[PDB]
């Protein structure tokens, strides 16, 4: 009883030990608390690499192979950190995904908050992979801050404005390094006003069917299943670290930065290739920088799309089959992001760009029109 | 050994938490010594003339 | 009492050959259940201890 | 019409010990509490080191 | 966030359940547990499998298309 | 350029073996609490 | 009317068994989506269907918990699904959009 | 703050020392097993190593 | 969504557009000020400096 009345536990209580919670949640709802230890591995690791990293242009460079040579386990910490950043872009995908497949979005506030959750991580993520200058770090800050140009008669000035200069250079790097350190703690603050609004209505389960009939105590049922989960996050994470190191980064990143030359094949991390995809099909200069951010930003619009009068997708067939016509063409889209813009990959990527864009805005609200009209109702 | 194995832990060792909690303390005390042990030697003997250690020898001085 | 969790309780040792239910049984709002089976079983951990 | 009710048969989930309802489950009490405690306690151990 | 005793109306419902201490925690994992997993497969797999593979043919096909259009043909 | 080479397959060789050890006691500490309701039974009788 | 009516009927059974709903016990009531109409319609249910309503989705999420279907005997024959909640709902409806109409004017 | 000085309070400290001893050899113990503390650990038998 | 389609909500609509107006003088003057736009700021008599 004393769980409950303290004013500090009372808060506790009602959210991870009290808290009613369907009993039919599957795996696809681990991803919620992973997000959060996630975003906890990062902060640790993190912090523990800015006590001995330095954003000198002239030795930031340095000072990262100084962690990884003479730092005591500095290596183990660094390759935490940036094979973490991967690991929670998988676990982004998944959660968004779960709320697609699962018809999560309809929690409007908890969606919308989650897009904003999104929107930073990525941006936290990107500013991180500028710090160790790399070329892939230079020319990665190089074309995605050049991407404000294209807004019309501010986009130069944004973009100066942002640089500290006429292009990417010291003064870039050394606020690009204050932002990737106090983002995260926004992004936790955002995370908890997340799990606010998820509250006042509890959690869907993969039936979309309300479950007050069948609710059991987070404590010990999800507790439990959550720690395990946790342990597969770890494992995920250390055969990476402790196996392959390098397979998720770029070896072009281990050369120091050098504004005079850019590589021929630019590759970014493999969690921005579908949208670096979308953006080279539209030659156009602000159409592409504009199919970009719609190919996120449309995430908002999924809740006014909701045609079938069902809200999970088990019940669903043909919507099952265009959600996963969804996945594939995503995947899709990331291979032709790693590949070079040339026959036939160019004619691929712009298929695929439609693909995308039609089924979230076409196919998949018909098909739940269908669908209604099937069951007569 | 009449009485279970697993029934006679129970009694002595699991049965109040402190005792509970003792035993695993303990239990990670001499796991730490004799895991570490054995996972060295096997990382040793897939790499017995690679390492360091095994060439130590030849280097006298 | 001071806290109305219950409208009563009851605590028996029903006893049969070679068995028996050691226990407690109470009446109560659907918002106490919890609370008397909380108070209840401290009462036990704590006379066990 | 409330005796009507008997609890089902759990026959194919009960542990092997508790299987004979003409045997107390007091004799496998102390080993199926020991056996369960015991994964716990090594997977503090784990987590420990 | 809402409690228990406030969540919803239930009636007539019996639920009869065994304490942990007396059951199997892998009560015929394999006997029982592998017919489940075909019969799910089974049940999705025309949903979640030709977007996949229609993926692994465009894959293939622009990948081999690429390097035969890289390799010179006499003039 | 890997001068850390030879300490992190040790390490990935204790991490796979503790794994190998975690995952199923975790897993079976899961499935212990999770027993009460994955042979809960149901019944439904409703006044006629 | 049997030729063409059966075959559009006949696809609808096809789409009932592939929904798989009934799988579980379930009918085609029970899956609706709960807004604000369909909580008043629930609402104003008898008690019979309620608890019924009530049983049946238990039923299923202790189903979905395991990952389990209700063996091919019991599951939801198409042609006996009962619409119980869509006459309270179509009334539900019929009365908001009656003051829609009345807040125009 | 006298009032937990009487006959009751000296029968319940009794009842509770040999838990709090324990839990004072689980603390010692896992003090010098996290900080592989040498003075105390060179003692054992099978850790010298 | 056309429930909004009607006699009443387009006298509503009418009550709103003077405020509505008003306010959008507030944010382009706002703009205008707060970030020194030359552009529009030229033209202006006093300000000219
Ligand atoms: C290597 C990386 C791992 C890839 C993960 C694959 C995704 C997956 O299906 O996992 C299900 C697994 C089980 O989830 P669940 O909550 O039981 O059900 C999820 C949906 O309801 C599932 O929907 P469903 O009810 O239609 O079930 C789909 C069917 C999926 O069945 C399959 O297609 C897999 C069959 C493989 C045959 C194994 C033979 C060897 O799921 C299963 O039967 C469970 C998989 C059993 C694995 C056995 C492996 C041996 O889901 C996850 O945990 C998500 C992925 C976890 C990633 C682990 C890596 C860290
Ligand atoms: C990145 C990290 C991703 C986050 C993951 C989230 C973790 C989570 O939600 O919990 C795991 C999620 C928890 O679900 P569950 O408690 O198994 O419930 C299953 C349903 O009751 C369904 O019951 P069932 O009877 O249909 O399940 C059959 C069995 C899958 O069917 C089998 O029995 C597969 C056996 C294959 C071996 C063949 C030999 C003959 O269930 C599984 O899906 C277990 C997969 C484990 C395969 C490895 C077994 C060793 O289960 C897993 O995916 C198991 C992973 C844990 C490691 C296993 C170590 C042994
Ligand atoms: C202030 C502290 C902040 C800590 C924040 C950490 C964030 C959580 C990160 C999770 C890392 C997973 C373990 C890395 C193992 C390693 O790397 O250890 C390497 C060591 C060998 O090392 P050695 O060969 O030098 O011999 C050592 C000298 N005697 O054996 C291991 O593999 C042990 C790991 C077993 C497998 C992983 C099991 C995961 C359990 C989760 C426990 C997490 C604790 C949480 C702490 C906050
Ligand atoms: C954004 C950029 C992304 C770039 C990376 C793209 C790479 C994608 C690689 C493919 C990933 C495949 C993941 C594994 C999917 C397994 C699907 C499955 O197991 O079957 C379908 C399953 C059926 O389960 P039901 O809940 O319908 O009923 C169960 C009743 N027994 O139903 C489900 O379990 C569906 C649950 C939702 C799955 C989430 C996958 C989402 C993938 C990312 C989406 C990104 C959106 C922006
Ligand atoms: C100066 C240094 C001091 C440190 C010394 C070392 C101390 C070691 C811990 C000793 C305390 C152990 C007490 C304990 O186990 O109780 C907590 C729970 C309950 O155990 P349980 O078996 O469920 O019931 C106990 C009943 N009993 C006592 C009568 C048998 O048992 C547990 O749940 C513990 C095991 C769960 C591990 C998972 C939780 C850790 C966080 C998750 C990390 C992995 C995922 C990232
Ligand atoms: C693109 C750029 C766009 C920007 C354009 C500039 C916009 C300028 C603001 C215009 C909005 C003014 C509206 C307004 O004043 O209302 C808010 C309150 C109420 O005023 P009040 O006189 O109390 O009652 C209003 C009644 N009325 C309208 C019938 C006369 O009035 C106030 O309280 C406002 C004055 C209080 C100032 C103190 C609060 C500021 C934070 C404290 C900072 C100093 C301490 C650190
Ligand atoms: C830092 C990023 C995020 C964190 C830490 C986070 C965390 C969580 C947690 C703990 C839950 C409850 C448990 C669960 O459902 O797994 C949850 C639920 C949810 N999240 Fe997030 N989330 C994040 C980002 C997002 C994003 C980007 C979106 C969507 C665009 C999103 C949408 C949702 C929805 C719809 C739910 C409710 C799911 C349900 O009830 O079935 N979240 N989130
Ligand atoms: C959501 C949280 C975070 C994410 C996703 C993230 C992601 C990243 C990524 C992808 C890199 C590039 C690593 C590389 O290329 O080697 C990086 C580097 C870095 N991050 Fe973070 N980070 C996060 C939070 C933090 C925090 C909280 C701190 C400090 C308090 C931090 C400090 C650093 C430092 C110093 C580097 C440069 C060293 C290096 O390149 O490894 N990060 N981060
Ligand atoms: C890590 C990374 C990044 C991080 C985060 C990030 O967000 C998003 C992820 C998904 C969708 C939208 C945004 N998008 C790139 O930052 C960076 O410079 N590159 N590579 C690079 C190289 C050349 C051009 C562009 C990018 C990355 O891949
Ligand atoms: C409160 C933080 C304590 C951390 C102190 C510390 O760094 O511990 C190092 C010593 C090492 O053991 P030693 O035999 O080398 O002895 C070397 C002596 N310098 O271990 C200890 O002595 C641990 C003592 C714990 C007391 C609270
Ligand atoms: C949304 C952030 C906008 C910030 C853009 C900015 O830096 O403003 C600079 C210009 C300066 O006025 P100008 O006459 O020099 O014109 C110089 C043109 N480069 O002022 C403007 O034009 C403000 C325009 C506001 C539109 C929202
Ligand atoms: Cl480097």
């Amino acid at each position: 009883n004393i769980r409950k009345s303290h004013p500090l536990m009372k808060i506790v209580n009602n959210a991870f030990i009290d808290l009613p919670a369907p009993s039919n949640i599957s795996s696809w709802w681990n991803f919620g608390s992973l997000l959060g230890i996630c975003l906890i591995l990062q902060i640790l690791t993190g912090l523990f690499l800015a006590m001995h990293y330095t954003s000198d242009t002239t030795t930031a460079f340095s000072s990262v192979t100084h962690i990884c040579r003479d730092v005591n386990y500095g290596w183990i910490i660094r390759y935490m950190h940036a094979n973490g950043a991967s690991m929670f872009f998988i676990c982004l995908y998944m959660h968004v995904g779960r709320g697609l497949y699962y018809g999560s979005y309809t929690f409007l506030e908890t969606w919308n908050i989650g897009v904003i959750l999104l929107l930073t991580v990525m941006a936290t993520a990107f500013m991180g992979y500028v710090l160790p200058w790399g070329q892939m770090s230079f020319w990665g800050a190089t074309v995605i801050t050049n991407l404000l140009s294209a807004i019309p008669y501010i986009g130069t000035n944004l973009v100066e404005w942002i640089w500290g200069g006429f292009s990417v250079d010291k003064a870039t790097l050394t606020r690009f390094f204050a932002f990737h350190f106090i983002l995260p703690f926004i992004i936790m603050a955002i995370a908890m006003v997340h799990l606010l609004f998820l509250h006042e209505t509890g959690s869907n389960n993969p039936t979309g069917i309300s479950s007050d009939v069948d609710k059991i105590p987070f404590h010990p049922y999800y507790t439990i299943k959550d720690i395990l989960g946790a342990l597969l996050l770890i494992l995920a994470l250390m055969l990476l670290v402790l196996f392959a190191p390098d397979l998720l980064g770029d070896p072009d990143n281990y050369t120091p930065a050098n504004p005079l030359n850019t590589p021929p094949h630019i590759k970014p991390e493999w969690y921005f290739l579908f949208a670096y995809a979308i953006l080279r099909s539209i030659p156009n200069k602000l159409g592409g920088v504009l199919a970009l951010a719609f190919s996120i930003l449309i995430l908002a619009l999924i809740p006014l799309l909701h045609t079938s009068k069902q809200r999970s997708m088990m019940f669903r067939p043909l919507s099952q089959c265009l959600f996963w016509a969804l996945v594939a063409d995503l995947l899709t889209l990331t291979w032709i992001g790693g590949q070079p813009v040339e026959h036939p990959y160019i004619t691929i990527g712009q298929l695929a760009s439609v693909l995308y864009f039609l089924l979230i805005l076409v196919l998949m609200p018909t098909a739940g029109t269908i669908e209604n009209k099937l069951l007569k109702w | 050994v009449a009485p279970t194995l697993t029934a006679r832990l129970y009694s002595l060792l699991f049965r109040r938490t402190s005792t509970f909690a003792l035993t695993i303390v303990v239990g990670a005390l001499f796991f730490e010594r004799a895991f570490d042990q054995g996972a060295d030697a096997i990382y040793e003997h897939i790499n017995e003339g690679k390492l360091w250690k095994h060439i130590k020898h030849k280097y006298e001085n | 009492a001071t806290n109305k969790l219950c409208q009563s309780f009851q605590t028996f040792n029903i006893c049969y050959a070679d068995t028996g239910l050691l226990g407690a049984h109470f009446v109560c709002d659907h918002m106490s259940i919890d609370d008397m089976m909380f108070v209840l079983q401290g009462q036990w951990m704590r006379l066990c201890t | 019409s409330h005796t009507d009710i008997k609890v089902p048969d759990f026959s194919d989930y009960r542990r092997p010990e508790v299987l004979d309802s003409t045997k107390s489950s007091k004799e496998s009490s102390e080993a199926r509490k020991g056996f369960s405690y015991l994964v716990t306690a090594t997977t503090t151990v784990g987590v420990a080191y | 966030g809402r409690q228990f005793g406030h969540l919803t109306r239930v009636r007539h419902v019996i639920t009869y359940s065994l304490s942990p201490f007396e059951q199997r925690a892998f009560p015929h994992y394999f006997s029982k547990g592998i017919p489940n997993v075909l019969r799910r497969t089974r049940a999705c797999i025309l949903r979640v499998a030709p977007p996949f593979v229609a993926f692994y043919l465009v894959y293939t096909w622009g990948t081999q298309e690429f390097e035969k259009s890289k390799r010179k043909n006499p003039a | 350029a890997e001068p850390e080479h030879d300490h992190r397959k040790r390490m990935g060789l204790k991490m796979l073996l503790m794994m190998g050890l975690l995952l199923p006691l975790v897993y079976a500490m899961k499935r212990h609490k999770w027993s009460v309701l994955k042979s809960r039974k149901l019944a439904y009788r409703p006044p006629k | 009317v049997s030729a063409s009516s059966r075959w559009l009927e006949g696809i609808r059974k096809w789409y009932y068994n592939a929904a798989g709903f009934n799988k579980l016990g379930l009918m085609r009531d029970d899956t609706i989506h709960e807004n604000d109409d369909v909580k008043e319609a629930i609402r104003r249910l008898p008690e019979n269907l309620y608890n019924d309503r009530v049983f049946r989705i238990k039923r299923a999420l202790d189903l979905s918990m395991r990952q389990q279907i209700l063996p091919k005997e019991q599951w939801t024959k198409y042609e006996e699904d009962k619409s119980y909640l869509e006459p309270y709902l179509k009334e539900v409806i019929r009365e908001r959009k009656e003051r829609e109409e009345w807040a125009k004017k | 703050l006298t009032r937990f000085l009487g006959p009751r309070y000296r029968q319940l400290a009794r009842n509770w020392v040999p838990t709090a001893s324990l839990w004072g050899a689980v603390g010692a113990v896992g003090l010098v097993w996290a900080t592989d503390w040498r003075l105390i650990l060179d003692w054992v038998p099978y850790i010298n190593g």
